[PDB]
């Protein structure tokens, strides 16, 4: 599952720059009022460097 | 953590705080607090924390 | 008329009037299968051939 | 598009009575307006800003109000208790139902 993807970090994952999915993850990850924290982890997989 | 910044009391109704804000901004820009922090929390102290 | 993998998003509903949707939008992830782990000589493999 | 000289005897008269009125323009790019909040404010400040939104007034055309509300309500900046007035001279019934 995407949860089981987001828990581990030994295989990295990402997406195409400026895509709708990219900005959607950026939006999800920064929002502290979000119910499901998973995106706030995945963003730190995608935002690296 | 949020909610909190440190502070110290002074006698009510004095001109002191009213004009200290910019002086604190000076002390921040000088890093004078950072010099005091290095003093009181030495980064290469007796032990690795 | 305009038609493609077009996604209803609120910022676009301000200038074009989408119909009712014909299918749901879903985010997914691609992976490579785990090959296979078992072979007939796995009991000899602790020594090189 | 709103010529802010309508709400200019209101922003006067109200401010005798000591209400804490605040303005804000609504951008042409609502999503990036919103995420520019989360990318640039303290968590100490968000928990105060979200206390203001509980009581708000929208002064704008309905096709923007539908796209603003749907963006606020979906990102959870408003709970089950807010009260937003929505004033205009012309809302047709198909938008009263939307």
């Amino acid at each position: 599952s995407l949860q089981d993807l987001s828990k581990q970090t030994e295989i990295p994952y990402g997406t195409v720059l400026d895509s709708a999915v990219y900005e959607h993850v950026r939006m999800k990850g920064l929002n502290p009022f979000e119910r499901d924290s998973m995106y706030s982890q995945m963003w730190w997989m995608i935002n690296r460097s | 953590v949020a909610d909190r910044g440190y502070g110290i009391a002074l006698q009510h109704g004095s001109p002191y705080r009213d004009v200290f804000s910019q002086r604190i901004l000076e002390l921040q820009q000088n890093g004078d607090m950072d010099i005091l922090k290095h003093k009181w929390w030495p980064k290469n102290g007796q032990c690795d924390l | 008329i305009g038609i493609s993998a077009l996604t209803i998003t609120p910022d676009r509903e301000n200038v074009v009037d989408f119909t009712t949707r014909y299918m749901d939008y879903s985010v997914g992830v691609l992976l490579r299968r785990a090959e296979k782990t078992v072979d007939m000589f796995a009991c000899l493999a602790p020594f090189d051939l | 598009e709103y010529d802010i000289r309508g709400i200019q005897e209101f922003l006067d008269k109200v401010s005798q009575q000591g209400m804490d009125v605040a303005l804000q323009k609504v951008e042409n790019n609502i999503n990036k307006m919103i995420t520019t909040l989360f990318d640039t404010m303290r968590i100490e400040e968000l928990n105060r800003y979200r206390d203001t939104l509980r009581r708000a007034i929208l002064v704008m055309n309905p096709a923007t109000a539908k796209s603003f509300i749907t963006e606020v309500v979906e990102t959870n900046l408003v709970a089950f208790d807010c009260h937003w007035i929505i004033i205009n001279e012309e809302i047709n019934d198909v938008d009263v139902q939307e």
